[PDB]
RNA sequence: UGAUUCAUGAUAACUCGACGGAUCGCACGGCCUUCGUGCCGGCGACGCAUCAUUCAAAUUUCUGCCCUAUCAACUUUCGAUGGUAGGAUAGGGGCCUACCAUGGUGGUGACGGGUGACGGAGAAUUAGGGUUCGAUUCCGGAGAGGGAGCCUGAGAAACGGCUAC
RNA sequence: GAAACUGCGAAUGGCUCAUUAAAUCAGUUAUAGUUUGUUUGAUGGUACGUGCUACUCGGAUAACCGUAGUAAUUCUAGAGCU
């Protein structure tokens, strides 16, 4: 409903407010990262194409890619994957978190949008140090491996 | 528990440290090292307790962080390093050397020595066996593993070990007729000469050892450690020549020192 | 009239100091102050600088008229800073102290960033 | 070695190989080959891999524990006792699986009940012999409201970690 | 030098005695039936080259900048760097 735009081509992002159903009918009922035609969103987005990807809602539960429902499911999430970014959480810890699904639907509050089409001696010293030190282990090897041989 | 134990409460420490039961709740926990942590003496004890070069746990820490202290030929920073039987403790700043050997009362002594005795230690071999590609090597009871020994050094024998070139410079074939110092039990420290060894198939073997002045005693083969070939030692015996004695005798000695004083 | 008696004296190069037990005999006196005792030791060991003298743990035996204590002499002031407890430096004026507030000390910091 | 088809060697292959340094410090200081941080070459910090050691555990042999028979039989279909082959484990083992046999314990007290029962080192009392206590600072074990299942990790069935009820 | 990524630790200690009656436990055994970060000591060639002596250097992620949602908390999304 509230939309947060960004572009990687320049590096600028901006939040806008829209509330018209027919401007979002082709916005509802789709999924993250699958391209959307820009013309439906209005007459001032032509030529611009958005890759719809990400978004949060009332209750603030982010969309997660790969879960196919306008629902709010309880997933067991590893610290390091999207929608779980615990800090100081004892690696190996998991949680069952609540995340909205990736189907763009009525129940979101903010949609995330991006624009696709605009309208040395150390190494030398240290290297040959090892090589001289590998050659000596066989230097040491032969130095005692034959002294015992005569016995 | 669910893992190792990192604390040593004082009452649980080896009795031969002579730590005092009210001097604190814990003791120095001996770190993993070349000696078996019940037959060792850590560095903390040697500095603060015996030598009194320090007054606290933190002061001995600083001394090692200046690196004045060297053990067995190499400089050791560890506070609770497990020094053991026949180690050498040397402080070049003071220019002093020590062997670690037992009282007749079974407690470690820092035996002051010259430089020429610092060059070497003695070790008894744990076992001799083949290894990678059939390359003969031996285990000592000091953790050390020496590859390419004399084919004569068998199990239980003792070796001289130069700390500079680090290989065998001599060896004693453990057998009857040599002088030995005992490193465990109630007889630990007591030196003497193997008079007999009786084995028992499937058990430990018993060594029979007699003080220079007649007294006869026995241990098991584990606590035996030859010093020299024949009667003569290859190391400097401590303040008492390994001869243990009755309680009456040291009572007599004080009053005998108390008749001259 | 007091007499100053140092026993169990041993000089270690490892911490670059000389250590001993001080016995002070002080008839008539309640107790000799460490500042006053500071001076007498500096004038018996020729230390050239009165600040490398550190004494503590005075016991003042039953009956009066005698006290024990412990004394540290360093030969370098630089040494007297590295190998010394930071509070014993304060006792000789070489430093000053601070306090804490236990609340907040880390608990809400751990939550912030 | 008390005792091993042991240690260890040779050979024939097999693996979708964990591995076998693209890392970091000060200190300079011998001498040119193009006189070119120039060829060197030091001491160290961290790291990977095998064996040994150490700090440890995990199982494990023998003997040993209070009161009770108004508790004389208990276990065994569906593991109870053994066998063989596997599976799993870090590894032995009915630990688990398939097939087979009919075993295992018991008046020397099995099985079952009570315990205001964690075990020991110990404590009170003590002519001796004893009687009673031992939650508690040392050692061993077990638990974190009750059960259970796990992740990470060398090590946890962890709770000042997680998941479910 | 702070933050932050990375590595290690947090499996020790502290507390208690509920369950538990050959069980835990004690003395005494065994592992040739096992794992073992760490310490200490030793050890380490071949990757492909048709082993006739080494064969080239990948993006992307914190701290940071900035847009935000949720009443919500070391809840959480998207873009720009390194
Ligand atoms: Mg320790
Ligand atoms: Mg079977
Ligand atoms: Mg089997
Ligand atoms: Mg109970
Ligand atoms: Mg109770
Ligand atoms: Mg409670
Ligand atoms: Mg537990
Ligand atoms: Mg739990
Ligand atoms: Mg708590
Ligand atoms: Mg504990
Ligand atoms: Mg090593």
């Amino acid at each position: 409903m509230k939309l947060n735009i960004a572009n990687p081509t320049t590096g600028c992002q901006k939040k806008v407010e829209i509330d018209d159903d027919m401007k979002l009918r082709n916005l509802y009922d789709k999924r993250i990262s699958q391209e959307v035609v820009g013309d439906l969103l209005g007459e001032e987005f032509e030529g611009y194409i958005f890759k719809i990807m990400g978004g949060c809602d009332k209750q603030g539960f982010p969309m997660k890619q790969g879960v196919l429902t306008p629902g709010r499911v309880r997933l067991l999430l590893h610290r390091g994957t999207s929608c779980f970014r615990g800090h100081g959480r004892r690696v190996g810890e998991r949680r069952r978190k609540s995340v909205r699904g990736c189907i763009v639907s009525q129940d979101l509050s903010v949609i995330n949008l991006v624009i696709v089409k605009k309208g040395t001696p150390l190494t030398l010293q240290r290297k040959r140090a090892r090589i001289a030190d590998k050659k000596k282990r066989i230097a040491k090897k032969k130095s005692e491996a034959a002294e015992y041989q005569k016995l | 528990a669910r893992g190792l134990k990192k604390h040593l409460k004082r009452l649980n420490a080896p009795s031969h440290w002579m730590l005092d039961k009210l001097g604190g709740a814990f003791a120095p926990k001996p770190s993993s090292g070349p000696h078996k942590a019940r037959e060792c003496l850590p560095l903390i004890l040697i500095l603060r307790n015996r030598l009194k070069y320090a007054l606290t746990y933190r002061e001995v820490q600083s001394i090692l962080m200046q690196r004045h202290i060297m053990v067995d030929g190499k400089v050791r920073t560890d506070k609770t390093y497990p020094a053991g039987f026949m180690d050498i403790i040397s402080i070049p700043k003071t220019g002093e050397n020590y062997r670690l050997l037992y009282d007749t009362k079974g407690r470690f002594r820092l035996h002051s020595v010259r430089d020429e005795d610092a060059k070497f230690k003695l070790c008894k071999v744990r076992s001799v066996q083949f290894g990678q590609k059939g390359i003969p090597y031996l285990n000592t009871y000091d953790g050390r593993t020496i590859r390419y020994p004399d084919p004569l050094i068998k199990a239980n024998d003792t070796i001289k070990l130069d700390l500079e070139t680090n290989k065998i410079v001599d060896f004693i074939k453990f057998d009857v007729g040599n002088v030995v110092m005992v490193t465990g039990g109630r007889n630990t420290g007591r030196v003497g000469v193997i008079k007999n060894r009786e084995k028992h198939k499937g058990t430990f073997e018993t060594i029979h050892v007699e003080d220079a002045q007649g007294h006869q005693f026995a241990t098991r083969l584990g606590n035996v450690f030859t010093i020299g070939k024949g009667t003569k030692p290859w190391v400097s015996l401590p303040k008492g020549k390994g001869i243990k004695l009755t309680i009456i005798e040291e009572q007599r000695k004080r009053d005998a020192a108390a008749q001259a004083a | 009239a007091v007499t100053l008696r140092t026993r169990k004296f041993m000089t270690n190069r490892l911490l670059s100091r000389k250590q001993f037990v001080l016995e002070v005999i002080h008839p008539g006196r309640a107790n000799v102050s460490k500042a006053d005792l500071k001076e007498r030791l500096a004038k018996i060991y020729e230390v050239k600088d009165s600040n490398c003298i550190f004494v503590f743990k005075f016991r003042t035996h039953f009956g009066g008229g005698k006290s024990t204590g412990f004394g540290l002499i360093y030969d370098n002031l630089e040494a007297a800073k590295k190998f010394e407890p930071k509070y014993r430096l304060i006792r000789n004026g070489l430093a000053t102290k601070v306090e804490k507030s236990r609340k907040q000390i880390k608990e809400r910091k751990n939550r912030t960033k």
